[PDB]
């Protein structure tokens, strides 16, 4: 008849804050507005004149559409972050499908642009360069692959009502949902980070190697642009994937699990999601408006 | 009530030393679901400290049943 | 206390996701039972009602699987 006492076997209760909520709302609204304006301007510049529509123009059009759809979906995500998912199951499914489809499409389009530049520079004089005039079919295939890879979100998502937390547009795959979610996370980290990252690194490394050996007067600017693109992609996507892998390891008990680490991982996940959302706004500047053609077009249109 | 994009179990480990039910005042049982793969039993102690019991261990069922029976009276 | 009124319409236990029991004491007079259902609603159940007692036992037995 002795009190059992407490020896760290206590429920780990999550910590809630409201400043982060207001900051998240402001950041999401700013990102929404910037992405909308930039993507609309890119689309208008490309579509105003049908003269000189090259492969890069098609790629940029597809990328702009993807980013515009992502930004258009953002506001409901911001509201959900504010007060959890109150909008119902059907909207959860549809919005998640749109968001993930556009995310996959954007990443794969960046990879395709990298391959296009590799072919256009490294193999400029060879006969392989002629194989880059299949932009329409390649873009259609990328969109189809994104739609295929986004199916699990559509099929296995609904509204989950928990006790410690507000309702969430989560996945409900049964009593064993955690393991299936961990497995399904393999697709975003393989066809979303690792494969595009390797393709981009290979292509841009060889492109830089060829450029450094040339004697043109414009080598420096192209090299700086390539470095900026690669660093932007890394800064945007590496932290989120690193934190996701850390969470996956923590759940599997490969790394020790404690309340402090869980709270830190949640905070890092939120911060890294906010950080990675900036790609929809930074793509138009990095890929489209850093070129003379688009700037001249923008100047001409305003006449 | 906050919001999170990762749902986790509420108990990391469980108390293992059997103890008399007289020290229990409040009980909570959470069925397994999307949030956690195992049922969770959390009990308040006499002094206010909270504990996580093992849902499948033998003595836990006895203790929970005795507490509920006594409270129901 | 944490409960005021209790539902008077019995419902199938299959919707009960979470259960909580608070014994009477200095804080209140009658033991309180709070159930969180699949649809997000929170209900307070009177321990003295037979249907409440049966539902609690059914939920407890199911949760032990």
């Amino acid at each position: 008849t002795l009190p059992p006492f407490l020896l760290d076997a206590a429920p780990c209760e999550p910590e809630s804050l409201e400043i982060n909520k207001y900051f998240v709302v402001i950041i999401y609204a700013l990102v929404f507005l910037l992405s909308l304006l930039g993507n609309s301007l890119v689309m208008l510049v490309i579509l105003y004149s049908r003269v000189g529509r090259s492969v890069t123009d098609v790629y940029l059009l597809n990328l702009a559409l993807a980013d515009l759809l992502f930004a258009l979906t953002l506001p409901i995500w911001a509201a959900s972050k504010v007060n959890g998912w109150i909008f119902g199951t059907f909207l959860c499914k549809v919005v998640s499908l749109l968001k993930e489809v556009n995310f996959y499409s954007g990443i794969l389009l960046l990879a395709c642009i990298s391959v296009d530049r590799y072919l256009a520079i490294v193999h400029a004089t060879r006969t392989l360069t002629q194989k880059r005039y299949l932009v329409k079919f390649i873009c259609l295939s990328i969109w189809g692959l994104s739609l295929l890879l986004a199916l699990p979100v559509l099929l296995f998502r609904r509204t989950v009502y928990s006790s410690n937390v507000s309702p969430a547009c989560y996945e409900d795959m049964g009593n064993n949902t955690a393991n299936w979610r961990m497995l399904l996370r393999i697709l975003p980290q393989s066809f979303g980070f690792i494969v595009p990252l390797l393709i981009m690194l290979f292509c841009y490394g060889f492109t830089l190697r060829t450029l450094f050996k040339a004697h043109m007067g414009q080598k420096h600017r192209a090299m700086r642009v390539i470095f900026a693109v690669v660093l932007i992609f890394l800064l945007c996507w590496l932290p989120y994937n690193l934190v996701l892998l850390a969470d996956t390891l923590m759940r599997t008990q490969v790394i020790q699990e404690t309340c402090e680490r869980r709270n830190h991982i949640d905070r890092a996940l939120d911060a890294t999601e906010i950080l990675g959302i900036l790609h929809s706004c930074l793509n138009p500047l990095i890929y489209a408006f850093i070129g003379q053609k688009f700037r001249h077009g923008l100047l001409k249109i305003l006449a | 009530p906050r919001s999170a994009k990762e749902l986790r179990c509420q108990c990391i480990k469980t108390y293992s030393k059997p103890f008399h039910p007289k020290f229990i005042k409040e009980l909570r049982v959470i069925e397994s679901g999307p949030h956690c793969a195992n049922t969770e039993i959390i009990v308040k102690l006499s002094d206010g400290r909270e504990l996580c019991l093992d849902p499948k261990e033998n003595w836990v069922q006895r203790v929970v049943e005795k507490f509920l029976k006594r409270a129901e009276n």
